[PDB]
């Protein structure tokens, strides 16, 4: 079973929410289709559900202005928020029944300011291994994703969090390689940032 | 609303350990869900319905308790079980624990250091930014130390921690040092000095502008 997020990162104030999950490999007309939403510290948040024959339940502090529905004809189903606030800036995710499996979530973010695509500077230079890196500078707002090589170094990657600045993020990105792999063979980081629906590829020059 | 209160906030763990992992309720519960977050992965169903295991996860783990108290059991702890761990119920208000981060215990590793001047790219924009990577080491307290020129540097230094790597136990860190190209282009050497429990000499990594 595999389920995936999609929507829009960033929702003004006052406006409303919208997200949908895409699930393959098992039918919506079966079992429990949850929402469920996560804030910075560690907290998580039911939201709610539709299950198989229709029938929605919400979180009680929710329910006043939530709503779930589903497309069956395209197996489905949606999640609707309104009246949002910086207080509903989180992680939103989608959950089968009894929150087995979940997709891979998306970070809506509630504000009125603009999307800023971010700057994607190399970090290059002997040994027999050598690291390389990427430096994601001046973006709004989160989150970005940065692979290496479409996920062909996983292993050796180290993801450095975001941090903060004048309004702005900045995160980095490194990458461990036999001194043989580069520069024999091209090295790149692919930095995207669906906010502003921009993707920045970055090859990595001795 | 129903409180679950999870203790303690951190624990931690040596390879082979069997800990327990605890989730204290408001009121009287039914049943316990217990769920498995590690980095970079969305947070994966570990036992349902107070013992019942999942699919797709080892005999190892194992939940125990009724009414207001239950238990997470894992044993043989491996690095891999490196993550946050939340306790669920479910009723006519279903929440989450707060959570219980796992951290791993391993021998003391020493941060390989690599030091990276500012892009071409970005200098024409005007920016200079000095990263220095230190990867894999333990235990997670160091202090990095940016000297210009000799004299060392406070203001403008950016420091960011990975989450404890699932594979060696080990974590990484990356200090940004920004300046303007005119404050970059003022000085000629640059260094980073990493100062880890490991070693009472300093790491250190630098370049020089020239």
């Amino acid at each position: 079973v595999q389920l995936q997020e999609s929507g829009p990162s960033l929702v003004k104030p006052s406006q409303t929410l919208s997200l949908t999950c895409s699930v393959t490999g098992d039918s919506i007309t079966s079992g429990y289709w949850n929402w469920i939403r996560k804030f910075p510290g560690n907290r998580l948040e039911y939201m709610g559900y539709i299950n198989y024959s229709g029938n929605t339940f919400y979180n009680p502090s929710l329910k006043s202005r939530i709503s779930i529905t589903r497309d069956t004809s395209k197996n489905q189903y949606c999640l609707q928020l309104n009246s949002v606030t910086t207080e509903d800036t989180a992680t939103y995710y989608c959950a089968t029944y009894r929150f087995n499996y979940w997709g891979q979530g998306t970070l809506v973010t509630v504000s009125a300011a603009k999307t800023t695509p971010p700057s994607v500077y190399p970090l290059a230079p002997t040994g027999s291994s050598v690291t390389l890196g990427c430096l994601v500078k001046g973006y709004f707002p989160e989150p970005v994703t940065v692979t290496w090589n479409s996920g062909s170094l996983s292993s050796g990657v180290h993801t450095f969090p975001a941090l903060l600045q004048s309004g702005l993020y900045t995160m980095s990105s490194s990458v461990t390689v036999p001194s043989s792999t580069w520069p024999s063979q091209t090295v790149t980081c692919s930095v995207a940032h669906p906010a502003s629906s921009t993707t920045v590829d970055k090859k990595l020059e001795p | 609303q129903i409180v679950l209160t999870q203790s303690p906030a951190i624990m931690s763990a040596s390879l082979g350990e069997e800990i327990t992992l605890t989730c204290s309720a408001s009121s009287s519960v039914n049943y316990m869900h217990w769920y498995q977050q590690k980095s970079g992965t969305s947070p994966k169903l570990l036992i349902y319905t107070t013992s019942n295991l999942a699919s797709g996860v080892p005999s190892r783990f194992s939940g125990s308790g009724s009414g207001t108290f239950y238990s997470l059991t894992i044993s043989s702890v491996e690095a891999e079980d490196a993550a946050d761990y939340y306790c669920h119920q479910w009723s006519s208000y279903p929440t989450f624990g707060g959570g219980t981060k796992l951290e791993i215990k391993r021998a003391d590793a020493a941060p390989t250091v690599s030091i990276f001047p500012p892009s071409s790219e970005q200098l024409t924009s005007g920016g200079a930014s000095v990263v220095c990577f230190l990867n894999n080491f333990y235990p997670k307290d160091i202090n990095v130390k940016w000297k210009i020129d000799g004299s060392e540097r406070q203001n403008g230094v950016l420091n960011s921690w990975t989450d404890q790597d699932s594979k060696d136990s080990t974590y990484s860190m990356s200090s940004t040092l920004t300046l303007t190209k005119d404050e970059y282009e003022r000085h000629n050497s640059y260094t980073c000095e990493a100062t880890h429990k490991t070693s009472t000499s300093p790491i250190v990594k630098s370049f020089n502008r020239n």
